[PDB]
């Protein structure tokens, strides 16, 4: 009550920088590394499930989130800002898309919509920018597979592969010299597993690593049968047994 | 009731009766159906007594505020369009008004607007309004000359109201007369239809089918 | 920094106080109240000789029995004058009579102090106090001829004569000498002309000062140049005499 | 009922509007002009509910005149009529709908074409060789369907109109006190100084 | 130098509210006025101050109902607002309940009114002091209102410029003015005598003197001009 | 007083083999009075076709509105809307007015530019979707239209066969309808091309 | 709901946001108007910051408000647009409600009022604009010229100027305008306008714009050529010395 | 109170300039360079993508060139997100115009509306301005081909050729040298590429760092085509000029 901050909290400095956006960006850099890779037939996004205390619970720490049955997201930076952003994201996919066209938004559109929410926080009265960057991976029918990065400025760009947070510069360099445009989904997973290794300081197993694929339709994950025109979600979060299983490489 | 206004070479003659009825009951024979908006503008009262008397007084307030801001006499056009526009905002709410806004400016000459609660606004030379209107029109229509004298114009307006006071059950009491010049208006008295009928009958030879 | 409605340690409203400063920067206006009427004069004070001297309006009519003189930021006074005009007319609509000079002035003053940034009560919608002051002259049947000074402090005082703007104290001191209870109206005119000529930067003439009066008989009239020019001459001869 | 007629000929548009104004039992006026000029080359005639007609007409005139000064451009007749059509379609679902019918007559100075638009109080707009609101169609449309030619002169169109008004003057119960006739061409808008 | 007085919403580290304290000071600048009461009456006497000998003297007495009114020392437009709001609650009392509003009750209303302006940002405290007299169902009453929102009932008091002279007088003659029942012309002289302890240095004219009386046989009535010559 | 019947008009749409057809009369009346013989009731936004019968003012309003929305759809999605998706857009836009609806009866027709599959659909005035693979009818002569189609219709008709059927069904139904007629238009639509023929009919 | 008091008094009694608005005016391209015996001319100065400027689609410095009254400004451009819209609407509304076009004074007084309000309202800054408003009253032959400042003050002027080096041009003007003999022809008036403008803008007949208002909605903007002939003629009348 | 934290984004400096606008213009000076040139038979829009990796997607990406109409494009220099808010708004305005008048919005009217919005952010509401400058390319039948510029002050102007973003002094000087009224679209295309070639804050100009669009009259008189160039197209035309 009596929210009197109707003036903007992000202004232009005389140098021409938007301070709060730079600082938010900075908070992202110090965040745990996460990465994405686009293969021919799928996308993988990955991050580190850095447990604070070993008394904390691994599953409880989700950093990889379904947005749409064909769209996943992951982040680096301030986790609460992300959780919030995920829920606005899911709601907007329904509210400005599913409830109007009867289908889920294409991946770029959902992205420009998260971008919109973020931009407003760099301009609306009384707020600070979000302290996160997201990688968002999806598949719609007309654009196929895609992978985007969205920053606290509201800017976003499509990537063949990228990474954000602490080990981003090393990861990006390593990714650059392993990415070709003929990777299967499976290959790109292996590469993602490699690139994560360098950035992960300590223990490196299926319970300290999170992984998602945006891939084939899983009619096993639909929950119902009888409408052949309705296939499963393309999004799939890998199991710790699944990660560990191919960690033998 | 019966109210009339018409313009001629000498300005505007305004004539009205003064009877108010509720049902069959004559509530008053003494109502002022001419509203003196300001020394240069007259309005007439028909339909709702309160609606005319109220908003035309309010009109007088708006006319003064105009003269203070703009340092000049408000045009009869502008005065009437204020009344009209107001009324039109209330359309459907049940206001009842039928009225001539009358004035004489240098820019316009003698000018009459008819304005009603339907949102109607009409410039014209002769108007009659009310239950007695159809009688007064007949007298007016067959005697109106643009070049009527002032004495004669005053008569014609008076005789037209008498005509309607006689035949219409809802008009009567007395006639109130006005002359509107460019210098403003002049009241020309209140004449009881009682006395006036007999004088007119005797001196004019009309109303032959009445025993007197 | 600090609020637009804060108190100084001496218990004064900064913004109000700073507004009185802008006012002393304004062209001079003087009023004198006689028993044959009230006179108001203002120093037009034109910026350039290309400016049309007629277009300077510092004495305005509020109702037929109420006149106004202004000094300060004169753009600020437009809306006050509007509210005063609306008030005198509204009162006449509601009561079929002329509003008292006192009450009209009290209504203008209410309009001041209505400033701030969210003072919890209703709506104090106005960023800053008015930077202009008024001499409100009038007649009514209860209190005869009357002169008022309306400040941006929402305060108002009744004077028998009062000057505001550039060289008020100069003028006021001169008024304090020349004013007595039995001044004629024609005297008060020459008197306003005198005291204006002292304190005006330029030399006095019908083109750079303007005079007005409010009389019971004729209400509020602003004098024309030819009318005023003649009173200048009347004073010039009066003053070449021991 | 009030008479609102229009016909567009070869290179001009003709509008005919009844001159009578009746309040209940009296004909208060016989000299009424039921048109407003929107642009130098666009005229709108109107008939319908008492207060609504002029209020609407003047509202539309103000908006077209404001557009014109803001752009130093005279909006095309088709554009003016799309604006009016939307304004009526808004009002039909408002708290008190303007009950006004209109014809729009304009010369499209850009296309050198006369155009005529018919729109009712509910937003139904249509473009026509000739049109009428109210009962006016019922008497005159058999006449126009017959004699109308796309290549008529203004003189021929004025004759065709003269026929229409005669049919109306003989079969219609109401006395509409004749019509005012106005032409919109490339030189703008003029009123026939004497008709019938 | 000190950083705790830019608004009314800030406590100093001492626990003080400077903006309120500053407003308090506005009062002391305002011209003196005195209140006192017996058991049958309550008098206000106020010294209205002019600006010029060309000017008028600021009315310091405001009537709130037929049984209640007040004197103002300080910023005037704030006594307008405050008194007008008092005319309202007095009115409400009479319209809705046919009950003359208790003088105590008006006191509480003023306090809560003033308090609101000392806890909320963007506001300023009231810069006016008020003394309120009235005769209600429990006799004569005198109240002292401070812009902090402090109201006290007292047999007598004074506020404003050199207020302390009158106030001291009153403290000693208390056994004597409270026992003057049924004689108002003398409760006025006693009020005028107390107000003469604060003159430095001027004589009370007819133009600057303002008495108000209210009691058992008298509705709140304000005496000015010739009507006060009697007590000079 | 029945808004859906002030102006009159009909629209019918059918599917054939790798094609669809959509047709409407050309009438706009004011009850008994014929007003215009050129009031087309079929619109397009890309390769998707929309027919609208019902109150003429709402027909026009609805067409302008889906123009506006499908334009915006293109600018954002960088593609043209498809018939399935557009049907959903129609349904939800009509339901936005559930308690003061447009008095219309939309019909959608088009070929899905990716699947090539022929699609038609119909709605009521508040947006309920009728998707059928045979025919959809709407208008003042809808019962006539229903009777005709149910008899005249075979599945998988080649485009030029389909044209004969849809035309005969529209024509013969408008002729048993006082409020339809005054001309007709037929669109034959394939993913390749679209043909639009005006029909010769009685003018009474 | 941003309602911070931006325009406030400072202890000398100045309102610094209104005064800094004047600074914005001094910066803007010069503008001038002078009253003929039976016309008014508006002269403005074309910005010479950059060229490759498209001349037919760049906003001109003079705007028609109604068909008989023009407004020219000096100062922030984006600011002036807002003021122009508001007045164009009031011009129409005034005609809609009173069945007369606005007098030049009325419209000036309107615009003035808008600016004044921005000097006294929470959450807004004053206008960085000063205006010249010219034309003729309806059914009147006498020419009108008014100027408006960001403080909301307005007044009438035989001739006047605003913006860059207006102080210079004003000097030229007061030493060249005989109030008892105003340029009693369109030519004499258009000439005197260029003489004033040209002695601050420098040779550029492409750096000058002219618009002429005559009685009854006769409003005409001249091409460079008409202006260039006016330039050339006083180069010569001067180079005869 | 909160008054302390208020940057006061809409006040005048003592020289009568607006801090945030001035500062916003500064921000835009660091953004990729974009160019608009108007020929007798078209308009060219060219722009340099500020950021590129080898992993960035070329075709799937936009940051400089956007459709407003089927008749009007913009080139963007500055804060991408701030531009999309302003772009979407403009897109809606144009449709509003089309729905009202059944005519496409004339380029200027769209441009004026959009400048008016920016203007507002510098006069009320205590918000930061948008960190965006816009080059507008479009056709209407009142003025034909038009080219406009708008910036955070809410000011707009019309141009034959113009540049925004980084190194505008260099670019303006270059266009001013080689621009001719009788220029054709193929010429303006080349002049644009070459102006970008000499102002790049980077070593050599490749296709994958460039965005390109052209507004033509085409084969059919009456219709205007908007061509937003594919990577391979930009690449090919890069070869056909003296580059690559
Ligand atoms: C002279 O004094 C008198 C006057 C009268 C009659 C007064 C006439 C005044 C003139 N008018 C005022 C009265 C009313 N009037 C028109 C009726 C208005 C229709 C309302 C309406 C309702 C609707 O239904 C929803 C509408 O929408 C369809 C609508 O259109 C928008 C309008 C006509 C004009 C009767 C008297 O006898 C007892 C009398 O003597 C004492």
């Amino acid at each position: 009550m009596t929210d009197r901050y109707s003036f903007s909290l992000t202004t232009f400095s005389p140098s021409g920088k938007l301070g709060q956006i730079d600082y938010a960006l900075t908070a992202v850099k110090q965040g745990v590394t996460s990465l994405g890779i686009k293969a021919t037939n799928g996308v993988v996004i990955a991050t580190e499930k850095k447990s604070s205390s070993p008394l904390a619970m691994s599953e409880t720490l989700s950093k990889v989130s379904l947005l749409t049955p064909d769209i996943g997201a992951v982040y680096s930076g301030m986790g609460p800002d992300y959780r919030v952003l995920v829920d606005k994201s899911r709601k907007v996919a329904h509210t400005s898309y599913k409830r109007i066209y009867g289908e889920y938004p294409p991946t770029k559109l959902l992205v420009s919509e998260v971008a919109k929410i973020m931009q407003e926080a760099t301009q609306s009265g009384g707020v600070r920018p979000f302290g996160v960057s997201l990688l968002i991976a999806g598949h719609d029918e007309f654009n196929g597979f895609s992978l985007y990065q969205v920053d606290p400025s509201g800017s976003y760009f499509p990537w063949k592969a990228t990474a954000i947070g602490k080990g981003s510069v090393a990861a990006k360099t390593f990714l650059e010299k392993r990415w070709n445009d003929e990777l299967e989904l499976e290959d790109a997973i292996h590469i993602a597993l490699l690139t994560l290794k360098e950035s992960v300081e300590g223990e490196f197993n299926g319970d300290t690593i999170e992984l998602a694929i945006i891939g084939d339709e899983n009619p096993d994950l639909l929950g119902y049968t009888g409408i052949p025109t309705d296939k499963g979600p393309r999004f799939r979060k890998l199991t710790s047994q699944e990660i560990n299983d191919r960690l033998e490489a | 009731t019966t109210t009339l206004a018409f313009r001629f070479q000498g300005g505007i003659i305004v004539a009205v009766d003064s009877r108010a009825t509720a049902g069959n009951w004559v509530a008053s024979q003494t109502v002022k159906r001419v509203i003196e908006i300001n020394p240069f503008l007259l309005g007439t009262m028909a339909g709702g007594a309160a609606d005319c008397q109220f908003w035309e007084t309010w009109l007088g307030s708006q006319c003064r505020l105009h003269e203070l801001r703009e340092k000049e006499r408000i045009s009869v056009a502008a005065a009437s369009k204020i009344l009209s526009n107001l009324v039109y905002q209330y359309k459907g709410a049940g206001l009842s008004m039928g009225t001539m806004i009358c004035g004489y400016t240098r820019k316009e000459g003698p000018t009459i607007y008819y304005v009603d609660s339907d949102g109607t606004r009409l410039k014209g030379d002769i108007f009659c309004v009310g239950s007695g209107q159809t009688f007064a029109y007949g007298v007016l229509d067959s005697n109106y000359k643009w070049d009527l004298s002032v004495e004669d114009a005053l008569y014609l307006g008076k005789r037209s109201i008498l005509a309607a006071a006689h035949r219409d059950a809802y008009s009567g009491g007395s006639v109130n007369l006005y002359h509107v010049t460019e210098d403003g208006w002049i009241y020309h008295g209140n004449h009881d239809v009682g006395e006036l009928f007999w004088k007119v009958k005797e001196e004019e030879g009309s109303f032959n089918n009445v025993i007197g | 920094d600090r609020g637009v409605s804060t108190f100084s340690p001496e218990g004064r409203l900064f913004q109000v106080e700073y507004s009185l400063e802008a006012i002393k920067l304004g062209s001079t206006a003087i009023g004198i109240a006689t028993k044959e009427g009230v006179v108001l004069g203002v120093e037009k004070r034109a910026t350039s000789p290309l400016l049309e001297s007629d277009s300077i309006e510092k004495i305005v009519e509020i109702d037929r029995h109420i006149g106004c003189a202004m000094s300060g930021l004169t753009a600020d006074a437009r809306s006050m004058i509007e509210h005063a005009r609306t008030a005198a007319v509204t009162h006449n609509l509601y009561y079929d009579e002329d509003i008292n000079v006192e009450s009209l002035t009290q209504s203008v003053c209410d309009l001041a102090l209505r400033f701030g940034e969210g003072a919890s009560g209703e709506e104090r919608l106005m960023s800053r106090p008015f930077g202009v002051a008024l001499l409100i002259a009038g007649h009514d049947a209860d209190d005869g001829y009357q002169l008022f000074h309306a400040e941006p402090s929402g305060t108002f005082y009744r004077y028998n004569a009062k000057a505001i703007g550039s060289g008020s104290e100069g003028a006021q001191a001169e008024l304090l000498n020349e004013w007595h209870s039995s001044l004629t109206l024609k005297e008060a005119e020459l008197l306003v002309l005198k005291i204006l000529k002292q304190v005006m930067e330029e030399k006095l003439d019908e083109n750079n000062a303007q005079l007005s009066c409010i009389t019971k008989q004729d209400g509020f009239k602003i004098y024309d140049n030819e009318k005023t020019a003649e009173l200048i001459k009347e004073l010039k001869e009066k003053e070449a005499a021991e | 009922m009030d008479i609102i007629l229009g016909i567009r000929v070869q290179d001009s548009v003709i509008l005919a509007s009844s001159k009578a104004v009746t309040r209940g039992i009296s004909v208060l006026k016989d000299s009424d002009d039921k048109t407003r000029q929107l642009s130098p080359h666009t005229l709108m005639s109107f008939a319908g509910e008492a207060g609504d007609t002029v209020q609407f007409a003047e509202y539309i005139q103000a908006n077209i005149q404001l557009y014109s000064i803001r752009e130093d451009y005279e909006l095309s007749p088709q554009a003016v009529s799309s604006f009016v059509r939307q304004e009526l379609a808004k009002s039909i679902r408002s708290r008190r709908p303007y009950q006004v019918n209109v014809l729009i007559g304009g010369y499209d100075k850009k296309k050198n074409k006369p155009e005529l638009y018919q729109i009712d109080y509910l937003g139904t707009k249509v473009e026509l060789p000739y049109g009428a609101h109210g009962y006016s169609g019922f008497y005159t449309f058999s006449l126009l369907d017959h004699h109308y030619r796309p290549d008529m002169t203004t003189e021929e169109g004025l004759d065709l109109l003269k026929l229409c008004v005669q049919e109306l003057e003989k079969r219609m119960p109401m006395d509409f006190k004749g019509v005012i006739v106005k032409i919109v061409d490339k030189d703008g808008i003029r009123q026939v100084d004497d008709f019938q | 130098r000190n950083n705790y007085d830019g608004d009314t919403v800030t406590f100093s580290p001492t626990g003080r509210l400077f903006q309120v304290e500053y407003a308090l000071e506005a009062i002391k600048q305002g011209s003196v006025t005195v209140g006192l009461r017996s058991n049958t009456h309550a008098v206000l006497v106020a010294l209205k101050r002019n600006a010029d000998e060309l000017s008028s003297y600021q009315k310091k007495i405001i009537k709130c109902d037929e049984h209640m009114g007040l004197s103002l020392a300080g910023l005037a437009p704030d006594a307008r607002v405050l008194s007008n709001y008092l005319r309202q609650q007095c009115n409400y009392s009479s319209l809705v309940f046919n009950r003359k509003l208790a003088v105590e009750r008006a006191g509480h209303l003023l306090c809560d009114k003033a308090q609101k302006n000392t806890q909320s940002y963007g506001g300023r405290p009231y810069g006016v002091g008020l003394l309120i007299i009235g005769y209600d169902k429990s006799g004569a009453h005198l109240l002292e209102f401070q812009p902090s929102g402090n109201v006290t009932e007292l047999y007598g008091t004074a506020i404003g410029a050199r207020s302390q002279g009158a106030k001291t007088y009153l403290e000693r003659t208390l056994d004597t003015f409270i026992k003057i029942d049924g004689n108002p012309d003398e409760l006025i002289k006693a009020g005028v005598e107390a107000i003469s302890q604060s003159l430095r240095d001027e004589s009370l004219t007819v133009d600057n003197l303002s008495i108000a009386i209210v009691g058992k046989d008298t509705p709140f009535t304000i005496y000015d001009g010739e009507a006060v010559a009697k007590y000079i | 007083s029945d808004p859906s019947s002030i102006n009159g008009g009909i629209v019918v749409a059918m599917t054939g083999k790798d094609c669809v057809a959509i047709a409407c009369d050309l009438r706009l009346g004011s009850q008994s009075l014929g007003v215009s013989n050129k009031f087309e009731k079929i619109f397009h936004y890309g390769h998707v076709f929309l027919g609208i019968t019902g109150l003429a003012t709402d027909v026009t309003t609805l067409n302008e509105m889906f123009r506006y929305k499908t334009n915006l759809y293109k600018l954002k999605e960088e593609r043209a809307i498809e018939p399935e998706t557009f049907t959903q857009l129609v349904s939800s836009s009509l339901y936005e007015r559930r308690f003061g609806p447009y008095f219309v009866g939309p019909v959608v027709a088009g070929i899905n530019s990716k699947s090539g599959k022929p699609f038609i659909a119909g709605f009521d005035l508040i947006g309920c979707i009728d998707e059928a693979k045979d025919f959809i009818v709407s208008g003042t002569a809808s019962d006539q239209l229903f009777g005709m189609c149910e008899s005249l219709y075979e599945p998988n008709l080649e485009p030029e066969d389909l044209f004969e059927t849809i035309s005969q069904a529209l024509l013969n139904a408008a002729d048993r309808d006082a409020l339809s007629g005054w001309g007709a238009v037929v669109y034959i639509i394939k993913k390749d091309e679209v043909v639009k023929r005006y029909l010769k009919m009685r003018q009474d | 709901g941003y309602d911070r008091a931006l325009s406030i008094f400072s202890p000398d009694g100045h309102i610094f946001q209104v005064e800094y608005a004047l600074e914005a005016v001094k910066r803007g391209t010069c503008a001038v108007g002078v009253k003929g015996k039976n016309c008014v001319v508006l002269g403005c100065e074309r910005r010479s910051t950059l060229k490759l400027q498209d001349t037919r689609i760049t906003p001109s410095k003079v705007s028609k408000i109604d068909s008989h009254v023009v407004l020219s400004f000096s100062g922030l451009n984006a600011d002036s647009r807002i003021l122009i819209e508001k007045a164009r609407v009031e011009a129409q509304s005034h005609r809609l409600t009173l069945e007369d076009p606005v007098t030049v004074e009325y419209l000036t007084r309107y615009v003035a009022g808008v600016q004044q309000r921005y000097t006294q309202s929470g959450g807004v800054r004053p206008f960085g604009v000063s205006t010249l408003i010219a034309g003729f009253d309806p059914r009147d032959d006498e020419p009108k010229l008014y100027q408006t400042e960001p403080s909301g003050i307005y007044s009438s002027w035989s001739a006047q100027t605003i913006g860059r080096n207006s102080k210079t041009v004003r000097e030229f003007l007061e030493k060249n305008y005989d109030r008892k003999e105003p340029p009693a022809t369109v030519e004499e008036c258009v000439k005197l306008t260029v003489r004033s403008l040209l002695e601050v803008v420098q040779t550029g007949a492409k750096n000058i714009e002219i618009t002429v208002v005559k009685p009854d909605s006769d409003i005409v903007a001249l091409s460079s050529e008409e202006i260039n002939q006016y330039v050339t003629q006083i180069e010569q009348e001067k180079q005869e010395q | 109170g909160s008054r302390r934290y208020d940057s006061r984004t809409t006040i005048f400096s003592p020289e009568g300039r607006l801090y945030q606008v001035e500062y916003a213009l500064e921000s835009i000076s660091h953004a990729g360079t974009a160019i608009g040139i108007m020929a007798s038979d078209g308009i060219v829009l060219a722009a340099e993508r500020k950021v590129t990796s080898t992993l960035l997607e070329q075709d799937t990406s936009t940051e400089k060139l956007y459709k407003l109409n089927d008749k009007i494009a913009v080139a963007v220099a500055g804060l991408t997100a701030d531009a999309e808010i302003l772009i979407n708004t403009a897109r809606i305005h144009a449709q509003n115009y089309l729905k009202t008048y059944n005519e496409d919005i004339p380029v200027e009217i769209l441009v004026r509306r959009l400048s008016d919005i920016k203007q507002g952010y510098t006069q009320h509401g205590g918000l930061r301005p948008f960190g965006v400058s816009f080059i507008y390319a479009g056709y209407d039948d009142r003025y034909g081909y038009q080219l406009y510029t708008s910036n955070p002050s809410g000011n707009y102007t019309g141009w034959k050729a113009i540049s925004v973003g980084a190194n505008t002094s260099a670019a303006q000087t270059l266009l001013q040298m080689d621009y001719k009224d009788d220029m054709k679209v193929d010429d303006a295309i080349e002049l644009a590429l070459k102006t970008l070639s000499k102002t790049t804050d980077s070593s050599a100009l490749t296709y994958d760092r460039l965005e390109f669009a052209t507004i033509r009259k085409g084969a059919n008189d009456g219709e205007v085509y908007q061509k937003i160039f594919k990577p391979q197209e930009i690449k090919d035309i890069l070869v056909k000029t003296g580059i690559t």
